[PDB]
């Protein structure tokens, strides 16, 4: 069947899948109590999107929509959601939320812009910085709406709406910046269903390797940190390729194509993550023409070369 | 912090002519930017044009680029807005606004100070 | 042994190669004196990048340095450039500018982030709205610098920053928004150099055909026009495919994947530009669900199915 | 508009503590945010800490939570500021500002009003 590969990047040539901006490093993680369950930059090797993810790099952390009411609490400004590309969203789709909803804990400020349609102005625009807490009380993306802060109520309108990312923070003491605790994406007290599913090593002495981005932030000393699975570069073209996984685990190689030398091994399992034997806290040192190139797929007996 | 203040407004037929006054006291900068919006019964409000105070550098919008012109005062602390071939859809509350930021003069965000606005009426 | 082809991606599946937003429609427009020379979104089919063209969706119209300097005017925070990848920028090497820079004449508007190094407060953090205005006399990208209008003069320190674009608009009266209006990279009186080709038909009754979106504004009317050659998807493809072009022409077709059936076809040119037969400027109506399929090498004579 | 003005500052030793003080006066809302910053000599305006006037939430940079607590008397209308631990890299004047938005308590931009300062020295 169709043979399994992966894109030639080097890492920065590639787009974090959690959040619209280039991968800084890799980093490999001590196993601990987290459960990695992101939503966003999920999918498996032979081309399955999951969780929220979607396509689109632009796309990631974004809302697209119309503002339709507003509230006299902190977060004022009830946008309606459509999906980010223009159709209506379903609440009742298996899905965990709108596609390219933040999966994470936490303030993202960007900006709304509006474009009025309709009979009031229409085409007359705006657009102003705003701040998304994914702790609201009102964010409630997977029933349909979210509800915007933003810097100035009196140049505002309702009319369709689009959020621009374009960094992350903590909100405040009590609400910290959490990258691997997903939002109630029903509001408080509620569960969130349709989740793609956690991921752990389960080989002894393997440890999760991620894609880092180290994404603006707006006051105070937070590293910004987010980590996702597979780079938004790699979801897109495992979903244009759609080989057959041939196994569980594709065994790949950072290369440093100036000496055509492999610097290390991992595992990339067929849900879409790697695994590196290694153990510690550790940001990789590689240099900067690495790439990761497919090897072959391996059995569950396959023991990593340590890194 | 500046002090705004409208006025001009009236009950004009629909073909005629108005020019709106904003009179400006207190701090002004290189960067200060004067701007006119309107608001109609019921709608939001609406960005009509803006000037940057000290270089009278102007922008309008398409919707009165034609009929509406932004001006300065060439020696009074006084901003106008000339309206002419006034039709029944420019009937709203105008008010002028100030700004610190230069920004663009396109944008119509930022402007913390405000007028309390002058009523124009336009009828056939 | 990799042949030439096109990503299976739809309208909503594409993201603007000259503004980092999805595309909202395909355009074909009357045959002007337009000069079509814009330089992001540039992309032979064997995968040579030109002009500012670089490979991420979050690259375009981004800037990344280091403030070093205010002055007394209108864009008055001076920003020393780097590339886009953290690499210094070398105003010797063969390119306009660096890749990502804006290429075309307005204000763009977004924020500017920090994120302090050395021995100033090293990790503090902050954000804010930003202008850039590439009619602006210290605009020399080029040359390695732009300077940047802020929002809060009090809150920006000389450290390093980043520019994320959310939109467009015109500047004022005087100097309006045109997408097909180059800035000048090394600032006034000076022309440009290293620049992609101009592009425009060059066979009766043809017109160049455009990945449009409608990009924000901040006020006003502007429609928000950006009109790329082809999506950043393409580019980023051929540059994996790298396949030769076998002659100067790729025949293509815009097909409905759900009834196999072709509704248009139009040349594919060895530079990276789309031409279809028809007189007018027109939107095209296809349905959602279409994206174009290479189909075959042609020459010049080729004459194509009028649109 | 709000008035502020800070005070409470002055020569300590390295170990020692202080309280500085921020009173407020004028037209505050719900989403009226007050924060405290440092400047020290030629060199960058540093965020420290900011509080939510209605609902006292609060906001530590990770530099001075464990040392540093804002806190408010809403008896009178007065800020706080607990300095513990002091260091002499604390040297700096400290100011006080008002914000009209809620934005996010963590966010360090948007500050409208401002105090004049008081100068804390570490020795």
């Amino acid at each position: 069947s169709k043979p399994f590969s992966l894109p030639i990047l080097t890492l920065s040539e590639l787009t974090n899948s959690r959040f619209p901006v280039p991968i800084d490093s890799l980093f490999t993680a001590q196993n601990n109590v987290l459960q990695v369950q992101c939503q966003n930059g999920r999918c498996t090797l032979d081309g399955e999107l999951q969780g929220t993810t979607q396509l689109l790099p632009t796309g990631i952390c974004a809302f697209r929509g119309r503002v339709t009411a507003q509230i006299n609490q902190r977060d004022r400004w009830h946008m309606q959601l459509q999906n980010l590309n223009g159709t209506t969203y379903d609440p009742t789709d298996d899905v965990p939320a709108p596609l390219g909803t933040p999966d994470f804990k936490g303030v993202v400020f960007g900006m709304v812009s509006q474009r009025n349609v309709g009979n009031d102005a229409p085409g007359s625009t705006r657009a102003q910085q705003a701040w998304v807490s994914t702790y609201s009380p009102q964010f409630v993306p997977k029933l349909g709406s979210v509800n915007l802060r933003i810097s100035d109520n009196d140049d505002f309108q309702f009319q369709p709406t689009k959020f621009t990312p374009v960094g992350v923070n903590d909100d405040d003491d009590g609400h910290p910046f959490r990258q691997w605790e997903l939002p109630n994406y029903s509001g408080e007290l509620t569960l969130n269903m349709n989740l793609a599913p956690p991921v752990a090593p389960n080989f002894p002495g393997e440890q999760l390797l991620f894609f880092r981005s180290f994404v603006p932030c707006s006051g105070g000393y937070n590293q910004g940190i987010i980590d996702c699975l597979i780079p938004q570069e790699w979801i897109q073209h495992f979903y244009q390729e759609s080989a057959p996984s041939q196994s569980d685990v594709a065994l790949i190689r950072y290369v440093n194509p100036d000496t055509g030398r492999t610097l290390f091994e991992a595992k990339l399992h067929r849900s879409g993550y790697i695994t590196v034997a290694h153990s510690g806290d550790y940001p990789l040192v590689v240099p900067a023409n690495g790439h990761f190139r497919f090897d072959s797929w391996v059995n569950q007996f396959y023991s990593l070369a340590p890194m | 912090q500046v002090q705004l203040q409208e006025s001009g407004g009236g009950l004009v037929q629909a073909g005629g002519s108005l020019r709106l006054s904003c009179t400006v006291s207190g701090r002004t900068d290189s960067e200060s930017t004067m701007g006119w919006f309107r608001q109609a019964a019921g709608k939001g409000r609406e960005f009509v044009a803006a000037m940057n105070w000290r270089y009278a550098t102007t922008y309008h919008t398409d919707s009165v680029k034609g009929r509406f012109t932004i001006s300065k005062d060439s020696a009074k602390n006084t901003m106008y807005l000339q309206m002419n071939s006034l039709k029944p859809e420019d009937t709203a509350v105008y008010y002028c606004a100030h700004r610190y930021i230069y920004g663009s003069l396109s944008d119509s965000g930022s402007y913390d100070n405000w007028g309390q606005g002058t009523q124009v009426t336009v009828s056939s």
